[PDB]
């Protein structure tokens, strides 16, 4: 989800 | 009275940012980006941010800033993703990377  | 000073977070009203905090990275504030789950994002650098809470260890694991490690930045109000923080890096060791769709931008 949460990743760059 | 300006109307375009400060970034709050659109979920909570956090305040997170300014306007004169923005920092140009390569050459350009604003940078579109995807995550490897393809989702994309029109992401503005800043050199400030306050009101996250940063989680987990740095990652250089698909950086898209060349240098730098990432954590995850949440809103420390409501939880929300509101970005990434760098770290590691030169000019500059660190800055923020915000999710411009997350904040809502207003006066002070
Ligand atoms: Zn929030």
């Amino acid at each position: 989800q949460m990743q760059n | 009275a300006p109307g375009a000073s400060i970034f709050r977070c659109r979920q909570c009203g956090q305040t997170i940012s300014r306007r004169d905090w923005l920092l140009p990275m390569g050459g350009d504030h604003e940078h579109v980006v995807f995550n490897p789950a393809g989702m994309i994002f029109r992401v503005w650098c800043f050199s400030l941010a306050q009101g996250l809470r940063l989680i987990g260890a740095p990652s250089g694991e698909f950086s898209w800033f060349k240098g730098y490690d990432w954590t995850i930045a949440l809103c420390g109000q409501c939880g929300s993703h509101l970005g990434w923080h760098y770290e590691g890096g030169s000019q500059p060791q660190t800055f923020f990377g915000l999710i411009k769709d997350r904040l809502a931008e207003g006066p002070a």
